RNA sequence: CAGCGAAGGAUUUGGUGGAUUACUAGCUAAUAGCAAUCUA
C-alpha cells in the first residue's frame, strides 16, 4: 500500500545476492555491476566504491545482467532493460510469457534466452546507435538438438554467430541467417558454466561432476580436461596478463587456480564464500590484471590479487599465492536489530542472525564497517575462558 | 535445559516416545503413560553423530517413523526392537519434518525438497521442489480423507500447497522466527507457533485471515489440541502448562490462557513439565 | 581442418573504414570493403596480437601414476572412518559440559567410575556422599545422590555381574573398617560389609579395594570378589554378595597397589590373576581361580618408589566385560612410580622373561603417579598426578609417545585427583581437588 | 563378533619410530662422498 | 632471517581488450 | 611509495652498469680468484686467456664444455657487453649461463672450473644477474671455501634470505641454516624446478642427490608436528619424487625412494597415493641397488597404511607389474634375511593377490608365510580367501597342505573363520 | 602456591587493505567520439 508520510528511498547494506555479476570496462578502468534483489549496483573496481544504483525497482527480481561499455542490460521477469548511469534508456518486451534467463550482447545483436529454450535476437537499427532495440528473429533449441540452455555466449572473431551452451551439447548458431551451423557431440555429464578463453575459438565448460573441459569450437574436439573430484563447478575465469592461469570456482565456496602451461595447481582459496549461500557465484579476472573479483550469495564481493613472483630468475614456476585485497560486504542473514548511532543520521548500528554487528553508513557505503569482536585483556590478569 | 531431545505421544495419549542422548549416542524409548493398564530397552543409534530430527507415531502393528539427519526415515517397531525399514532419499540432507496420512508418508528436506513415500509399498513415489519456499522446517498434511492434497509448509511463513500442480495456493503471514508448531485444528483452521515467541495464531485455511492470536505467558515448546477443537494445551519454556479452553469462540482478538498448571515437589523445587497431552 | 563451414561469411561483404577500430586491419590504403573470410582472418590476427597465443593450446592436447593421483587429489590423508586406530602425536578431543556442574561437590573428588552399560557416572569424595550423574553432551544431570553419614569415601565402583548382568551394585569404601554396598533399584537398600572372617588384624581399613570377577572352575559359575589391600603384604579377597573371606594373598614388602588380569581358557572359562606390587618394584602374580597361589614373580626394571600398577588393552576393572565370552587378555601393563616414571610392559611377550624389560619408560610428568588408566580399546594410557596442578598426560600406544597438543596450558584440569574413561563413548572424566569433574570427548570414538 | 575382530585388528599393531624434529639432523656430517644406497640404509636405520 | 612475505601496493594497468562489435556484418 | 624507494628500484635495475670509474672499480674488483686490489687492475684479455686455458683443461676432463668454448668463451665475447643487447639476446645468453652452471655444478672441487667461471663472474656479471642459478648450483659445497667466496661476492636474492648473516663471514653456513633455507615453500618450488632442469639435461650427480635428499628429509622432519605444513608440502616433494623416479639414474631413483619412505612414515598418506607411488616406483626399475631400495620402500609404504583396506589384494595391473619386476626367488630370499625387515602388511597383500590372481603359486606362499610371522587379522584374511578359493575351484594338494599349515598353527582361528562361514565337517568333506 | 583457565598464553614489530567530508564511472581536440586507434 502506498503511503502519505514515508516514501521509499533505498535499501542499504546490500552488496550482492548471488546473481552472477557483470564486469564492464570504461576505457582502462573497470566497474562491477551486481544485482541486489530488484536493483543493481555499480562499483568502481579499483576501489569498490558505489558509483550508481538503478533508479527504479524492477517489478520482479533481476535474474541476468550484462554490461558493455556504458550500458547495463538487466533481464527480469519477461523483458530486458537497457540502463545507462542507472537511469533506464530502453525496455525490450519479449513476445513470450517465458522468463528470460540468459543473455549475451555482441555486435548489433542482443540475444536473450528464455526458460522454454527459445532465444530472442534483437538488432540495432543502424550500426551507429547505442543499443540493440528492434526485434530481429527467434531461435529455438528443441529437444533433439540439445537440453536446457545453461549458458549463452559469443566467443570472439566469430562473425555473427552465437555459442549456445545447453546442458549436454554445444550449439553454434548464425544469428543473421537464423541457422544452426554446428552441433557438437554430447557430453557425458551435465555442464553448468561456460567462459570463453582468450585463446582463439576456445570455450571452457564446467560440469556438474568435477571437470573443466577446454572445448575447441572450430575443430569440434576438446583440447584438455581438468578434474576436481566431488566439486560442482560454478565459475570459470582466465588470466590475461601473460600468465596462463585459469580460476575455477566451486559451489562449496572454493577458488582453485590452475596453471595451464605447466599443468600444475597453483593454489586453492578455501571457504572464500559460504557454501550454504551458494558458494562462489561469480569469479572473474579483470583482464590484463592480476586481480580477480569474486562474489557470493552471502552478500559479499571480494578482490584477490597476485603479487609478482618472489624468485628473480624463475618466476613462472614460483607463483606466489593470491592474497586478499579490498572487499565490500553486508549481513549474510536478515538483520535482527537496528539502532541509529548518532543524531546526525550518519551511521546506524545493525545486528543480524549471522551473529555480526555491522555499522552501516547512510551517507557513503564505503564507510560501512563490521564492529570487531576481538576481546580485550582481562582486568586482573587471569585467563579468559 | 531438558535432556529429552524429542518426544511425542501416540494418538489417544497412551504411550510416549522420547529421544534422549546416552553418553554421546541417541536412544529412542517408549513409555506407557499410565502403568495401570518400566520399559527398560531402547533403540540405540549406533553412530555418535547420527541423530533424530523428527518423529511420528503411525497408527495395526504400532511403529514410529524417526526422521534422521542423513536423508533417512527409519521405521521402528516398538514391541520388537529393530528398525523394520529404512526409507532413504537420494541425498544426505537432514530432513526437517515428516507426516503421514493413512499409508502415505510425506517429508521435507533441508534442501527444501518434498519427498513422498508409500508405507504400503516402501517406495519413493514423488520428489519435487517448489519456488519461493526456501527455508522449510515444518509440513502438515491438511486432511481430506484418503486424498492427501494440500500440504501446509512453514519457513517462518506458512504456505498452502496443492500437490497436483506442485504450487502454492495461499500465503500466510507467519512469524518473525522459524515456525515450531504447525497443526491443523478443524477442517477450516490451523494453529501455528514459532521458535522463541509466546504467541500462537490460528489462521483460516480457506481465506488466509487470522482468526485469533493465543498468548502464552512464556515461550511455547509444544502444543496439543483435543480432537474436537474445544481445548488447546501448550507447554512452555518455564515448564508450565497453559490451557486455552474453547479458543475458537468470541479476549476477542488475542486470548490469554484460561488455566495454568505447574508442578512443584514437596520441597519447593519446581520441576518442569515437558510435552503434555489433552483430550 | 575445420568441423563446420557456414556458407554465409563467404558472401557477406564488410566495410572497413567506417569505425576507427576496424580502420587498422587494412593491408593497403585503397582497401575499403573486403570479403568476409578475409575480414575474419584480419581480425583473427588482430585478436592474436591483442591476446598473444599461449603455449598450452598448441603445446599439447589431452610412470605418470603418481603425478596423476596428485593432480586429482586435494586431501592427502585418511579420511574419516578408514582409520580404526588412533593417529599419534595429535589428539582430537572436544570439551563437553563439566559433569558435576549441575550439582556441586563439597570435597575433592576422590574416585570416579562410569557404568558398564548405562550412561551413568558415579563420583565420590571425602564429603561422605556419592552422586550419580546421567551424562550426555549438553546437560549432565544428577540421577540420585546418597550421603553416608560418618563414612568418607575413597573408592567407589560400579559392579555388574556376568551371570545375568542385572545386579548393578555400587561398592564404596574409605578409611573405615567397613565397606558399603548399594544395590541399585531406581529409600535405597544398602548393606555393610564389616566382618573379615577371622582376619581383622591384617585389614584395618577398607580404602584400597578393587572389584573383579571369579569363576568357580568346577561349575561355570562366576561371582564377584572384592579385593582389599591390607597392612603387611596382604590382599584379602572376599565375596561381593555374602562377604565371606575366600582367600588371601601375601606379597613380601610394602604392598602399594594391585590390579586384576583375566585370561580366557576355553568356551566359557576364564582365569583371574591378581597382580600385586611391592614398593620396591617386585611384582607377584597370583592365580586365584584356584587357591591363591603364585604363578609368576618378576621385577620392575628400574623403579624404586612404586605407587600404581595398571593393566589395559582387554578387560580391566574399569573397562569391564558385560558377557563372559567378551573377556579379553590384557596387552599392556604400566607400573607408575613416585618420581613420575611410568614403565610400560607389553604382556604379549613380557609374560615369559621374569626380568622383563619395558617397551618404554615415560618420564614426562615429574611428581608422584597417583592415577594411570587405560582406555578401553587399550590405545591410550592416562598418567595423572594429584601432587601438582595440571599433571595429566595421555600417552598413545603402541608408539609410546605423548600427545603433544592436549592438554595445553589452558586446560582447566586442576589438581587431578581422579580420572575415568567411558567404556563406550570415548570420553574422559577428570576430577580435581576443587570438586569439579571436567568432561572431554575423544572424537576418534 | 565384529567387536572382537576390531579388537584383534587394533591389537595387531606394532611399535614404530616416529619422525622428530631432530631425527635426521646428524646426516650432513656423513653425506660426504658416500654412496646413495648407504644413505638409504642409514635413513632406514633411523626409521626403524 | 626468514624470507620477507610483504605485499606490494597494487595499481591497475592499461589493458587492451577485443570488443566484439566488429564481429557482426550486414548483407547487401 | 616514496622517492627513495623508487630510486632504490632504479639502482637495483642499473646495478651492473658502470657509470663512472669508482663504480667500475667497485664492480670489477669482485673476483672469485684474486683479491680486490689485483682484480681491479686486471684486464679482460688477461682473465679471458687464463679462463680459456682453464676451459681447455675442464673440457679435456669432461668434453661437454667445447660448445661453451664455441659460444660463451669465444673471442667475440671479450667485447660482448651484457647490458647493451635487448631482452631476447639477454635470455639467450642467460640460458647459456644456466647451461654452463648446471653442467659445471659437479666439477666444483677442481680449480679449472673456478678459473673458468671467473670469466662468467667478471664478463657477464653472473654473481649479480644470474645469481639464483649460481647459488642453487653450488649449494652442495656449503662447507667449502668456494661457496664462501661466492657468498662474499654475491648479491643475495630475496629467497636466500637466511644466508645474509654468513656473507663476508669467516665461518661456513651450518646445516641447520641449510634446513632453515630449505624450509620455505617458495624455496622448495624453486629448488624443485632446478632439479627438474637437472633431471631433464641429465646432470644429476650423487653428491647433489645426497645433499638434496638430506635437506628434504630434514624439512619433513622439521614440519613433522604441523599437519597443515605437511599438507602444503606433499604435492611438492611427491612431485619431485615422481620426477626423480621418472629418470634413469639409480642414484636419483633411490634418492626418490628415500624421500618417499620418509614422507610416508611422517604422515599417513592415502591408499591410492601409496599404490600410484609403487606403480611409479616399479615402472622404471632397472638397476640392482634400485631394486634393493625399491623392495624396502614398497614394504615400508605398505606398512604405514591404516584402516579398513590396508591388506586387500593389490590389483591385477600393479600385482603383475610387481611380479615382472620381482619374481618369487627375490621375495622369498629377501624375507630369509637375518636382519628381519617389517614386511607384514605388504606380504599379506601379496599373498592375497596371489590367491586372487595367480592360483598356481601356492606352495611358495606356504613357504614364505612359513618364513615370516604375521598377525591374527592377517592370517584370518588369508584363510578366508583360501576358503573362498576352495569354494570356487577344486581343492588340490597345494590348498590342502596350506590348510594343514593353518591347522598345525592356530587351528582355533581357522575353526573361527569356518564357523563364521561354513562348517568343519563340511570343509573336510570338501577337501 | 591459591585463583583464573575449551586441541595453548603474553609481549613486540614489518607489510597491505578499508575509513579518517556526503557515494552521479575512464580518456580526448567533448552537444560527440574512443575505449583494438586516431590517421590517408
Amino acid at each position: 500500500k502506498n503511503s502519505k508520510i514515508f516514501s521509499p528511498f533505498r535499501i542499504i547494506g546490500n552488496v550482492s545476492n548471488g546473481v552472477p555479476f557483470a564486469t564492464g570496462t570504461l576505457g582502462s578502468t573497470f566497474y562491477i555491476v551486481t544485482c541486489v534483489g530488484k536493483t543493481f549496483q555499480i562499483y568502481d573496481a579499483n576501489t569498490l566504491h558505489l558509483l550508481f544504483v538503478s533508479e527504479k525497482e524492477t517489478p520482479s527480481s533481476i535474474v541476468a545482467l550484462s554490461a558493455h561499455f556504458h550500458y547495463v542490460y538487466a533481464a527480469y521477469e519477461n523483458k530486458v532493460g537497457i540502463y545507462k548511469r542507472g537511469i533506464e534508456e530502453h525496455l525490450l518486451e519479449l513476445e513470450t510469457d517465458a522468463n528470460v534467463e540468459h543473455l549475451c550482447i555482441f555486435g548489433d545483436y542482443l540475444c536473450a534466452s528464455t526458460d522454454d529454450n527459445s532465444i530472442f535476437i534483437y538488432k540495432k537499427s543502424d550500426p551507429q546507435d547505442k543499443y540493440p532495440s528492434e526485434f530481429y528473429t527467434k531461435l529455438t533449441v528443441t529437444e533433439i538438438q540439445g537440453g536446457e540452455i545453461v549458458s549463452l555466449q559469443h566467443l570472439a572473431t566469430y562473425l555473427n554467430k552465437l555459442t549456445v551452451v545447453t546442458k549436454s551439447n554445444v550449439l553454434l548458431f548464425n544469428v543473421r541467417t537464423g541457422k544452426l551451423v554446428f552441433t557438437s557431440n554430447e557430453f557425458p555429464d551435465q555442464i553448468t558454466t561456460a567462459e570463453p578463453a582468450p585463446v582463439l575459438d576456445i570455450i571452457a565448460l564446467g560440469t556438474v561432476t568435477g571437470e573443466v573441459i577446454m572445448f575447441n569450437m572450430r575443430k569440434g574436439k576438446r583440447i584438455r580436461t581438468i578434474k576436481i573430484p566431488q566439486s560442482r563447478i560454478s565459475s570459470l575465469s582466465f588470466r590475461t596478463d601473460g600468465s596462463s592461469h585459469l580460476s575455477v570456482g566451486t559451489s562449496s565456496g572454493d577458488l582453485i587456480f590452475y596453471d595451464l602451461d605447466r599443468r600444475s595447481r597453483i593454489h586453492v582459496l578455501k571457504n572464500i564464500h559460504r557454501e550454504s549461500y551458494g558458494g562462489v557465484t561469480q569469479a572473474t579476472f579483470l583482464n590484463g590484471q592480476p586481480i580477480i573479483v569474486t562474489s557470493g550469495g552471502d552478500n559479499s564481493l571480494k578482490e584477490y590479487v597476485f603479487d609478482p613472483s618472489l624468485s628473480q630468475g624463475s618466476g613462472d614456476v614460483v607463483v606466489q599465492p593470491p592474497r586478499y585485497l579490498r572487499s565490500r560486504g553486508g549481513h549474510s542473514q536478515p538483520p535482527s536489530y537496528i539502532a541509529f548511532a548518532d543524531s546526525q543520521s550518519h551511521f546506524m548500528l545493525s545486528a543480524s542472525k549471522d551473529r555480526s554487528l555491522w555499522s552501516f553508513s547512510l551517507r557513503k557505503d564505503a564507510q560501512s564497517q563490521e564492529m570487531s569482536q576481538r576481546l580485550h585483556k582481562k582486568q586482573d590478569g587471569g585467563r579468559v575462558g | 535445559d531438558s535432556p529429552v531431545l524429542q518426544s511425542a505421544y501416540d494418538p489417544s495419549g497412551q504411550y510416549l516416545c522420547y529421544v534422549t542422548v546416552a553418553l554421546d549416542k541417541q536412544r529412542v524409548g517408549v513409555q506407557p503413560t499410565q502403568r495401570a493398564t518400566w520399559n527398560e530397552n531402547f533403540l540405540y543409534l549406533e553412530d555418535s553423530k547420527l541423530k533424530v530430527t523428527c518423529l511420528k507415531w503411525v497408527n495395526d502393528t504400532v511403529a514410529i517413523i524417526l526422521g534422521m539427519n542423513n536423508g533417512e526415515i527409519w521405521l521402528y517397531s516398538v514391541l520388537a526392537n529393530e528398525v523394520t525399514y529404512k526409507f532413504t532419499t537420494g541425498n544426505s540432507y537432514e530432513i526437517k519434518d515428516i507426516d503421514l496420512m493413512g499409508n502415505q508418508l510425506w517429508c521435507i528436506d533441508s534442501s527444501d525438497a518434498f519427498y513422498q513415500f508409500d508405507l504400503l509399498q516402501f517406495k519413493l513415489l514423488q520428489h519435487f521442489r517448489i519456488n519461493n519456499c526456501v527455508q522449510l522446517n515444518k509440513l502438515t498434511i491438511v486432511p481430506a480423507g484418503d486424498s492427501v492434497a494440500q500440504l501446509l509448509v512453514a519457513s517462518h511463513s506458512i504456505s498452502l500447497i496443492d500437490i497436483e500442480e506442485k504450487k502454492v495456493v495461499m500465503t500466510f503471514p507467519g512469524h518473525v522466527s522459524p515456525v515450531s508448531t504447525l497443526q491443523v485444528i478443524t477442517n477450516e483452521f490451523f494453529i501455528s507457533g514459532a521458535e522463541g515467541d509466546r504467541f500462537l495464531n490460528v489462521y483460516d485455511i480457506h481465506s488466509g485471515m487470522t482468526k485469533c492470536v493465543l498468548v502464552a505467558e512464556s515461550d511455547i515448546k509444544e502444543l496439543s489440541h483435543s480432537g474436537q477443537a474445544d481445548s488447546i494445551a501448550v507447554t512452555t519454556e518455564d515448564g508450565s502448562l497453559e490451557i486455552f479452553v474453547d479458543p475458537l469462540v468470541s479476549g476477542n482478538k488475542s486470548k490469554k490462557s484460561s488455566k495454568k498448571i505447574q508442578i512443584v515437589s514437596k520441597d519447593g523445587r519446581k520441576v518442569p513439565i515437558y510435552n503434555a497431552f489433552i483430550n | 581442418e575445420a568441423a563446420w563451414i557456414d556458407s554465409d561469411d563467404e558472401k557477406i561483404k564488410v566495410p572497413i573504414l567506417v569505425t576507427n577500430k576496424t580502420k587498422k586491419l587494412r593491408t593497403s590504403y585503397n582497401e575499403s570493403k573486403i570479403n568476409g573470410v578475409h575480414y575474419i582472418n584480419r581480425l583473427r590476427s588482430q585478436f592474436e596480437k591483442i591476446y598473444p597465443r599461449p603455449k598450452w593450446v598448441d603445446d599439447e592436447s589431452d610412470i605418470n601414476a603418481l603425478t596423476k593421483i596428485l593432480s586429482t587429489t586435494y586431501n592427502y590423508k585418511d579420511t574419516l572412518s578408514n582409520s580404526k586406530l588412533l593417529p599419534p602425536k595429535k589428539l582430537d578431543i572436544v570439551r563437553l559440559k563439566d559433569a558435576n556442574a549441575s550439582h556441586p561437590s563439597h570435597s575433592a573428588i576422590q574416585s570416579l567410575s562410569f557404568h558398564p552399560s548405562k550412561p551413568l557416572l558415579l563420583t565420590g569424595g571425602y564429603d561422605k556422599t556419592l552422586r550419580i550423574y546421567h551424562i550426555d553432551g549438553k546437560t549432565n544431570h544428577l540421577v540420585t545422590s546418597l550421603h553416608l553419614v560418618g563414612s568418607p569415601i575413597q573408592t567407589c565402583t560400579f559392579y555388574t555381574s556376568l551371570s545375568n548382568q542385572n545386579q548393578q551394585n555400587i561398592f564404596t569404601a574409605g578409611r573405615r573398617r567397613y565397606m558399603h554396598s548399594w544395590d541399585l533399584s531406581l529409600t535405597a537398600k544398602i548393606e555393610k560389609f564389616s566382618r573379615l572372617y577371622g582376619h581383622e588384624s591384617t585389614q584395618r581399613s577398607f580404602e584400597n579395594f578393587k572389584v573383579a570377577h571369579l569363576q568357580n572352575s568346577q561349575t561355570n559359575s562366576v561371582h564377584g570378589i572384592v579385593l582389599l589391600q591390607g597392612n603387611n603384604g596382604w590382599i584379602n579377597i572376599l565375596h561381593s554378595t555374602s562377604g565371606l573371606w575366600l582367600m588371601g594373598c601375601k606379597i613380601e614388602g610394602v604392598i602399594t597397589d594391585f590390579c586384576i588380569d583375566y585370561q580366557p581358557i576355553s568356551r566359557g572359562k576364564f582365569r583371574t590373576i591378581l597382580i600385586a606390587v611391592n614398593a620396591y618394584g617386585e611384582v607377584w602374580e597370583f592365580d586365584l581361580n584356584k587357591n591363591g597361589h603364585v604363578i609368576r614373580r618378576w621385577k620392575d626394571q628400574g623403579g624404586v618408589g612404586i605407587t600404581k600398577i595398571q593393566v589395559g588393552g582387554g578387560t580391566t576393572t574399569t573397562c569391564p566385560a558385560l558377557q563372559i565370552s567378551k573377556i579379553k587378555q590384557n596387552r599392556w601393563l604400566a607400573v607408575g612410580s613416585e618420581s613420575g616414571f611410568v614403565n610400560l610392559y607389553d604382556r604379549n611377550n613380557a609374560m615369559t622373561s621374569s626380568t622383563p624389560t619395558p617397551v618404554a619408560a615415560l618420564d614426562q610428568l615429574t611428581t608422584t603417579i597417583s592415577n594411570l588408566q587405560f582406555s578401553p580399546d587399550g590405545q591410550i594410557l592416562c598418567m595423572a598426578s594429584r601432587a601438582v596442578k595440571d599433571a595429566l598426560r595421555l600417552v598413545h600406544l603402541p608408539s609410546c609417545s605423548v600427545f603433544s597438543n592436549w592438554p595445553t596450558s589452558g586446560t582447566p584440569l586442576g589438581k587431578v585427583t581422579s580420572v575415568a574413561f567411558s567404556p563406550s563413548g570415548g570420553l574422559l572424566a577428570v576430577g580435581n581437588e576443587q570438586g569439579k569433574v571436567r568432561l572431554w570427548k575423544l572424537n576418534h570414538y | 563378533d565384529e567387536e572382537d575382530i576390531a579388537l584383534e585388528f587394533i591389537n595387531g599393531e606394532k611399535k614404530d619410530k616416529l619422525v622428530n624434529m631432530n631425527s635426521f639432523t646428524s646426516m650432513f656430517d656423513n653425506i660426504q662422498n658416500v654412496q646413495m644406497d648407504t644413505f638409504f640404509d642409514r635413513v632406514m636405520k633411523v626409521l626403524t | 632471517p626468514k624470507v620477507v612475505r610483504e605485499a606490494k601496493k597494487v595499481e591497475m594497468t592499461e589493458a587492451r581488450a577485443y570488443n566484439a562489435d566488429a564481429d557482426t556484418a550486414k548483407a547487401a | 611509495s616514496s622517492l627513495s624507494d623508487q630510486l632504490a628500484q632504479v639502482a637495483s635495475n642499473n646495478a651492473t652498469v658502470a657509470l663512472d670509474r669508482k663504480r667500475r672499480q667497485k664492480l670489477h674488483s669482485a673476483s672469485l680468484i684474486y683479491n680486490s686490489k689485483t682484480a681491479a687492475t686486471q684486464d679482460y684479455d688477461f682473465i679471458f686467456e687464463n679462463a680459456s686455458k682453464a676451459l681447455e683443461e675442464l673440457s679435456q676432463i669432461e668434453p661437454k664444455f667445447a660448445i661453451f668454448s664455441r659460444t660463451l668463451f669465444s673471442e667475440s665475447s671479450i667485447s660482448l657487453d651484457r647490458n647493451v643487447q635487448t631482452k631476447e639476446e639477454i635470455k639467450d645468453l642467460d640460458n647459456a649461463i644456466n647451461a654452463y652452471l648446471l653442467l659445471a655444478s659437479s666439477k666444483w672441487y677442481l680449480a679449472p672450473t673456478l678459473h673458468a667461471t671467473e670469466w662468467l663472474v667478471r664478463r657477464f656479471q653472473i654473481h649479480v644477474k644470474n645469481t639464483e642459478m649460481l647459488l642453487l648450483s653450488t649449494l652442495n659445497y656449503y662447507q667449502t671455501p668456494v661457496f664462501k667466496r661466492i657468498l662474499s661476492i654475491i648479491k643475495l636474492p630475496p629467497l636466500f634470505n637466511c644466508l645474509s648473516n654468513f656473507v663476508r663471514s669467516e665461518k661456513p653456513p651450518t646445516a641447520l641454516t641449510m634446513i632453515k633455507l630449505f624450509n620455505d615453500m617458495d624455496f622448495l618450488k624453486l629448488y624443485t624446478s632446478y632439479l627438474d632442469q637437472c633431471i631433464k639435461h641429465n646432470a644429476t650427480y650423487t653428491n647433489q642427490l645426497l645433499f638434496t635428499t638430506c635437506c628434504f628429509i630434514n624439512v619433513v622432519a622439521f614440519n613433522s608436528n604441523n599437519d597443515e605444513k605437511l599438507n602444503q608440502l606433499v604435492p611438492i616433494l611427491l612431485e619431485i619424487s615422481a620426477k626423480l623416479l621418472a629418470s634413469k639414474s639409480k642414484d636419483c631413483q633411490i634418492a626418490a625412494h628415500t624421500i618417499l619412505v620418509v614422507f610416508a612414515t611422517a604422515l599417513p598418506l592415502k591408499k591410492t597415493i601409496i599404490l600410484a607411488a609403487m606403480e611409479t616406483i616399479l615402472s622404471n626399475l632397472d638397476a640392482k641397488e634400485a631394486k634393493h631400495s625399491a623392495l624396502l620402500t614398497i614394504c615400508k609404504l605398505f606398512q604405514t597404511l591404516k584402516g579398513q583396506g590396508n591388506v586387500d589384494q593389490l590389483p591385477s595391473k600393479i600385482f603383475k607389474l610387481f611380479d615382472s619386476k620381482f619374481d618369487t626367488v627375490s621375495i622369498l630370499t629377501f624375507l630369509d634375511k637375518e636382519d628381519k625387515p617389517v614386511c607384514d602388511k605388504f606380504i599379506t597383500s601379496y599373498t592375497r593377490s596371489i590367491a586372487r590372481y595367480d592360483r598356481s603359486k601356492l606352495n611358495i606362499i606356504l613357504s614364505l608365510l612359513k618364513k615370516i610371522r604375521l598377525e591374527r587379522y592377517e592370517v584370518r584374511l588369508i584363510i578366508t580367501d583360501l576358503i573362498y578359493l576352495s569354494e570356487i575351484l577344486e581343492d588340490k594338494s597345494q590348498l590342502v597342505e596350506l590348510f594343514e599349515y593353518f591347522i598345525s598353527i592356530n587351528e582355533d582361528l581357522v575353526l573361527k573363520c569356518l564357523k563364521s562361514l561354513g562348517l568343519t565337517g563340511e570343509l573336510f568333506e570338501i577337501r
